[PDB]
């Protein structure tokens, strides 16, 4: 069994370098070969690249100029360089096995030379009860909502955030007995609200 | 550079009934063709490998057929958790590629949004906020269109939407919309109003906020 | 099983080896002749103590485990008991990995001593 994590940043400034980090937990790096995918915002994925046992690593013509895939066995780590950085590089990152049967869960990298701006968090509230949370002027993406620490789950409904020229706008509903807290993080400016009804 | 196209690129689908989906390659691949599943929330699942190789755990309901150029997933008696998009990897040369996609929607009975309309919150109001949202849950088909009219008088310069894609409770849909105002405008007018026009109506679903009442 | 040429050379034709990153049956065929003498349960022990399994000889302190190689890489992601058997499918896709790093068909002793400049294509020459 193996755990992937990617890390690294939510915003990168154009024309500058992109830097991704694969965690892997659970089994060595020097048990597989390891690589690099990203979806594009029209659903479009591109295989990276990838590295093998021998150290031999294997880039796509398309950014072979730009790409360099890194490992470090003292970490069991391995890394992704990205230079020259454009709008169009704009993309979720996905780290997985050569097997593609181990992924990681995905790291959004938004290229824009916009600048960082924490959330403003609103509640919303008036059989049974519905209650909300409104995640106003943001940048970048992403943001978590959950309610109750997650344990009001089943019936939450966080809407895809809509952009306004330079801002984010997000809400998230949740239904509750007739018979409650929204947390809302942003992970880019290290922003934690709690609010309640 | 293999190029693959997949299509159809989006079907619908009453659950019982079987689908075959198709990935044409630019060249001849043999039979190094990879299915994924891609569900909302999740990293792509492996589903078919080689073209017709099993994974363990996965239903037998999905097949894999096609060698050469022309590559075929079915999936007989689809389900209702088989909801999602679907990509074909090649792998046969350098750089390994993708397919575009075909997003799966799952035919459902048709049902009626709940609709929820909640005033500007005192926090807001003390900013220039005055924004009203309306959460629209819960409802089949997709076809949805939501009007807002504060004092009975249409307004769209200042509404924002968005929409999740199918649950994985009920297979529905949500919808948030919200109206942006200043608070000046906000105070100066008293009702408002959220109309949605579904399938599941026959005339407009109404839900209304009065700052009077 | 022990294999002939042409069964072999269809079926690892069937499994996509034809060009698989630019390698051509002929390869393979030559390959596995020279490894195992088409023999799919053929195993054969080095000094480190591991055991090579299958149609290809396949390593177990790099692609497989057995259970009985210690500090195997497992770069296959399987069993070596796949590799013995009668269906080819597990050899060949761990063979396909095994190339598709940057050393390529010359982690074949075989392959780099008696195949590499040769017309590999008179291995399948005959077969329809």
């Amino acid at each position: 069994d193996v755990q992937l994590q990617e890390s690294g940043p939510s915003l990168v400034k154009p024309s500058q370098t992109l830097s991704l980090t694969c965690s892997v937990t659970g089994d060595s790096i020097t048990s597989d070969y390891w690589s690099w995918i990203r979806k594009f915002p029209g659903n479009r994925l591109e295989y990276m690249g990838y590295v093998s046992y021998s150290g031999s690593t294997y880039y796509n013509p398309s950014l072979k100029s730009r790409i360099s895939i890194t490992r470090d066995t003292s970490k069991n780590q391995y890394y992704l360089d990205l230079n020259s950085v454009t709008t169009e590089d704009t993309a979720t990152y996905y780290c997985a096995n050569w097997d593609g049967d181990y992924w990681g869960q995905g790291t959004l990298v938004t290229v824009s030379a916009a600048k960082t701006t924490p959330p403003s968090v609103y509640p919303l509230a008036p059989s049974m009860v519905t209650l909300g949370c409104l995640v106003k002027g943001y940048f970048p993406e992403p943001v978590t909502v959950t309610w109750n620490s997650g344990s009001l789950s089943s019936g939450v409904h966080t809407f895809p955030a809509v952009l306004q020229s330079d801002l984010y706008t997000l809400s998230s509903s949740v239904t509750v007995p007739s018979s409650v807290t929204c947390n809302v993080a942003h992970p880019a400016s290290s922003t934690k609200v709690d609010k309640k009804i | 550079d293999i190029v693959l196209t997949q299509s159809p690129a989006t079907l619908s689908v009453t659950p019982g009934n079987s689908v075959s989906l198709s990935c044409r390659a630019s060249q001849s691949i043999g039979n190094n063709l990879h299915w994924y599943q891609q569900k909302s929330h999740e990293s792509p699942r492996l589903l078919i490998k080689y073209a017709s190789q099993s994974i363990s755990g996965i239903p037998s309901r999905f097949r894999g057929r096609g060698r050469g150029t022309r590559f075929r997933l079915s999936i007989n008696s689809v389900e209702t958790e088989d909801f999602g998009m679907y990509f074909c990897q090649q792998s046969n040369s350098w750089p390994y590629t993708f397919g575009g996609g075909t997003k799966l929607e799952i035919k459902r009975a048709d049902a009626a949004p709940t609709v929820s309309i909640f005033p500007p919150s005192s926090e807001q109001l003390t900013s220039g906020g005055a924004s009203v949202v309306c959460f629209l849950n819960n409802f089949y088909p997709k076809d949805i269109n939501v009007k807002w009219k504060i004092d009975g008088s249409e307004r769209q310069n200042g509404v924002l939407n968005s929409w999740t894609d199918q649950d994985s409770k009920d297979s529905t849909y949500s919808m948030s919309s919200t109206l942006t105002l200043t608070k000046d405008e906000y105070e100066r007018h008293n009702s408002y109003t959220c109309e949605a026009t579904h399938k599941t109506s026959t005339s407009p679903i109404v839900k209304s906020f009065n700052r009077n009442e | 099983k022990v294999f002939g040429r042409c069964e072999l050379a269809a079926a690892m034709k069937r499994h996509g080896l034809d060009n698989y990153r630019g390698y051509s049956l002929g390869n393979w065929v030559c390959a596995a002749k020279f490894e195992s003498n088409f023999n799919t349960q053929a195993t054969n022990r080095n000094t480190d103590g591991s055991t090579d399994y299958g149609i290809l000889q396949i390593n177990s302190r790099w692609w497989c485990n057995d259970g009985r190689t210690p500090g195997s890489r497992n770069l296959c992601n399987i069993p070596c008991s796949a590799l013995l058997s009668s269906d080819i499918t597990a050899s060949v896709n761990c063979a396909k990995k095994i190339v598709s790093d940057g050393n390529g068909m010359n982690a074949w002793v075989a392959w780099r001593n008696r195949c590499k400049g040769t017309d590999v294509q008179a291995w399948i020459r005959g077969c329809r």
